[PDB]
């Protein structure tokens, strides 16, 4: 109970203490100096960031259906852009497939009140579900 | 500027624009909370009451308020 | 009278003063009780009481 | 400014779409669905109701006033 | 249909070109001579120091959780650390009430079928739901 | 190493015990209920044979062998 944690405390320093990345070490001897949280910071500093980039994320989306509109995306069409389109084709249609399951707040098709199925409806075992 | 319907008091000018043109600025001497004043937003470099307490934090803490209010019954009813 | 005070420019500056705090707290319980109204009364469990037909307000004031 | 190398924020624009519109074809079901409920409902009263004077019919040729 | 959507465009240059943050704006401008979208980097950036951060995380939780062990942290106990403790206490009961509608899977208790309002889930208009 | 001026990684891990034990709570009230409704079917089953039984000794009376 406690000779776990301790165990588990010097295998996640080992570990931090492990990594040789200038900036992450950097952070990390900062916030320890100053008693602060990194990864906190981190996440507010990307929020922060996102929000500011609203905007530009509309402005690029309006400058990328220019460029699929104009066909100049089709001109330089490659293997890889087909491997990419595949992969959104494959997106949208899970996507789809979950949308519909969720407006139908069910993930079979509800039974009509004429079919036979209704006996099913009538003989559950637990009516609450 | 306007909050609904609360409206941010506006200093009247006193000085003519002669006498104005000869002021000299320096914000050396200015509050650091008060530089690169804004009429229209003289509170952004204001400090926080609670360090960390953000406005979307208190408004996040009265939803969850709210939430225990209406669902408390659910989870641990009472008799009349 | 409304003549004066503070007044938060936008919504991240009502965090500057106690009672803007207050009133944005208030306005977050205001506004987050209506979904919750959404959620606990258009319930899938949610089952009317089979004796409301037995009595109700209309015959009493009638 | 150089032409866009990646299409992410169109592809995201899509993805909600075609969430969105999945969930529009699973309301429309769902609505569907009860509305027919509703008006079996609605039969199933009003069958009740004409046996209840069907009964109440027999009931009075038995009194025989 | 196109109007509106020039507008739109127009609208979000001009606040992005507002903004007066110079870290934000030499990023913009690097992705556009680049090509590349900023926003998409930033989030891969973001991830990237959380998944370098996790053992981060760890180590901080078990030193803060010697610190309140210790008894330093009511030591130096105000009024700021209460507010905190009050936002903290909120959210664990309303976490633990939604935890337990999504347990039973239904946002009011199950009836019994010995409960007299067992006729309400046989009179259900749509049985399927 | 200064002595850590925020809490968040305790609050987070409480938040998600939290939500764990509501967790178990809705379980276990569901599964007791799903006990409490199963053991109800097998109740009326028996009574349905129990009667089914009465009704078929009615017949071989009125058989009369
Ligand atoms: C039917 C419909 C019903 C509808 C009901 C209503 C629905 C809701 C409507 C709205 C209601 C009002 C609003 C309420 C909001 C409450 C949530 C909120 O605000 O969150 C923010 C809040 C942080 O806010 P903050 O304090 O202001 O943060 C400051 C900084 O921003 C901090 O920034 P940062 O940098 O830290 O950012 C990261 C941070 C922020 O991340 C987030 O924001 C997370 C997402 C937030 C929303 C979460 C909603 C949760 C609701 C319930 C679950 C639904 C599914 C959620 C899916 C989430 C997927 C990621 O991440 C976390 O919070 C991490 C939390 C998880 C910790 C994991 C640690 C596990 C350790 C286990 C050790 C065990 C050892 C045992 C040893 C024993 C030895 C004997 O985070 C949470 O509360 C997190 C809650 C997570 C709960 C997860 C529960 C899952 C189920 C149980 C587990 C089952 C599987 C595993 C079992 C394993 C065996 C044990
Ligand atoms: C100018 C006028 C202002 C209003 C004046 C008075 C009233 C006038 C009328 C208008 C009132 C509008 C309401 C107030 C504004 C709220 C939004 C805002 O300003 O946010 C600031 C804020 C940025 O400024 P900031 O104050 O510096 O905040 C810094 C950060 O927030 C960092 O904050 P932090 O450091 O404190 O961190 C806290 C912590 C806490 O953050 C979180 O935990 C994120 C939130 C999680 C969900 C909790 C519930 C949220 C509320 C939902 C229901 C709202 C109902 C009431 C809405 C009424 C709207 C009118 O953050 C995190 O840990 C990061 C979260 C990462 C996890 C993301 C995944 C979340 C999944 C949630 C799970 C539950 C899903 C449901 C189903 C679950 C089934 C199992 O923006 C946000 O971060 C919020 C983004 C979301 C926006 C939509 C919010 C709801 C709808 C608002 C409508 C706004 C209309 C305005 C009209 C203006 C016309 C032009
Ligand atoms: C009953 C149980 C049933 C269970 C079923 C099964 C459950 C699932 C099991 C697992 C299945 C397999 C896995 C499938 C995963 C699929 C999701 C996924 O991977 O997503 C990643 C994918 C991005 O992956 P990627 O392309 O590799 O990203 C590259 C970089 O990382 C990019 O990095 P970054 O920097 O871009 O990062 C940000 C990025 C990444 O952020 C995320 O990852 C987002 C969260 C990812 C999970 C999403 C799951 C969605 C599932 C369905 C909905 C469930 C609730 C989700 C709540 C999300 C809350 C944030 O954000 C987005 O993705 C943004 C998406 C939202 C765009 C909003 C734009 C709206 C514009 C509207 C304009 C309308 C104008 C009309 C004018 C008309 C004039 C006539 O993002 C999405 O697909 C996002 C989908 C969002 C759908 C939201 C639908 C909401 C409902 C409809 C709207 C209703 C309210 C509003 C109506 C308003 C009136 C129209
Ligand atoms: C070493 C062995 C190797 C394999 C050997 C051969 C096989 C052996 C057999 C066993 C294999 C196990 C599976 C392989 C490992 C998988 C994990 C991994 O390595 O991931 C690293 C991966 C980082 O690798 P990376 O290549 O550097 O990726 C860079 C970034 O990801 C950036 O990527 P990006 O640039 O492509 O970004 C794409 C985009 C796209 O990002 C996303 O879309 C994010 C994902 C969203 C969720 C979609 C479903 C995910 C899959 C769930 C089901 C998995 C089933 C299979 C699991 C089997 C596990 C055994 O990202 C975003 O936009 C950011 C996402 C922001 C949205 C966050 C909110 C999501 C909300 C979700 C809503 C839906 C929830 C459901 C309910 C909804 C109700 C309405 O870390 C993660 O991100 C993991 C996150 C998920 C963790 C849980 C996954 C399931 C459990 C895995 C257990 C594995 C145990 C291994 C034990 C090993 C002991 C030695
Ligand atoms: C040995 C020692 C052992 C110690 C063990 C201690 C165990 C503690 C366990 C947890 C206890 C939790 C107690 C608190 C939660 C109580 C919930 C409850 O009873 O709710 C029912 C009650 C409702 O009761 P009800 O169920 O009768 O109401 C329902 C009413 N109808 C039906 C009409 C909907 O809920 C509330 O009233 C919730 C109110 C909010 C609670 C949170 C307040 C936080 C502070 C906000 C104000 C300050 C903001 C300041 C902002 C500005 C700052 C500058
Ligand atoms: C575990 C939760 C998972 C969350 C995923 C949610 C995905 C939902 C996707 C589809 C949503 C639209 C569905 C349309 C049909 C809904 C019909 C309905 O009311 O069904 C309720 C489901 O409704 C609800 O419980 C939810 C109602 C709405 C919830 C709102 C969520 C929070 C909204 C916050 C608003 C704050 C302001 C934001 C402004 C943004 C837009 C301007 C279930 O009951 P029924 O079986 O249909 O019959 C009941 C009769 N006895
Ligand atoms: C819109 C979806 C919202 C999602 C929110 C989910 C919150 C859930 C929180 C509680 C979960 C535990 C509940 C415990 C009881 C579950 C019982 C159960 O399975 O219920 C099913 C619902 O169960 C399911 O459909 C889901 C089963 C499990 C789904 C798993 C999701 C994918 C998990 C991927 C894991 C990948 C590996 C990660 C490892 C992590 C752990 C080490 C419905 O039951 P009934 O309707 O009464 O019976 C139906 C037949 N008459």
């Amino acid at each position: 109970l406690c000779n776990a944690a301790s165990k588990v405390q010097a295998r996640s320093a080992k570990k931090l203490a492990a990594l040789t990345d200038a900036g992450i070490q950097k952070t990390i001897s900062e916030h320890n100096a100053n008693g602060t949280d990194a990864a906190v910071s981190s996440t507010k500093r990307y929020l922060a960031e996102q929000r500011q980039l609203f905007h530009y994320r509309v402005v690029r989306f309006f400058d990328e259906c220019h460029y699929i509109i104009s066909g100049e995306y089709f001109a330089q069409y490659t293997k890889v852009n087909l491997i990419w389109d595949l992969r959104f084709l494959t997106k949208l249609v899970v996507l789809f497939l979950i949308g519909t399951v969720l407006g139908r707040q069910s993930i079979f098709p509800p039974i009509d009140p004429d079919s036979p199925l209704v006996e099913a409806l009538v003989t559950k075992v637990n009516p609450n579900y | 500027y306007n909050m609904l319907v609360f409206r941010d008091p506006k200093r009247r000018p006193q000085l003519s624009e002669e006498e104005r043109a000869k002021v000299v600025v320096n914000q050396a001497e200015w509050p650091e909370e008060f530089k690169d004043f804004d009429p229209d937003d003289p509170y952004k470099n204001s400090p926080e009451i609670i360090k960390g307490m953000s406005s979307w934090n208190l408004f996040l803490w009265g939803v969850e308020c709210a939430f225990i209010y209406q669902f408390y019954e659910l989870v641990f009813p009472k008799s009349i | 009278m409304l003549l004066g005070g503070f007044v938060p420019r936008r919504f991240s500056q009502f965090n500057r003063d106690p009672c803007w705090m207050f009133f944005i707290f208030s306005v977050g319980f205001w506004l987050g009780e209506y979904p919750a109204m959404m959620i606990k009364y258009n319930a899938r469990d949610l089952v009317y009481d089979p004796h409301r037909y037995v009595w109700s307000h209309h015959d009493d004031h009638h | 400014k150089a032409a866009p190398k990646t299409l992410h924020q169109v592809r995201n624009v899509a993805y909600f779409f075609a969430a969105w519109l999945g969930v529009q074809k699973g309301y429309i079901e769902k609505s569907a669905n009860d509305r027919l409920w509703v008006e079996h409902q609605r039969k199933v009263r009003q069958q009740n109701v004409e046996r209840q004077q069907a009964l109440d019919s027999i009931k009075l040729m038995q009194q025989g006033v």
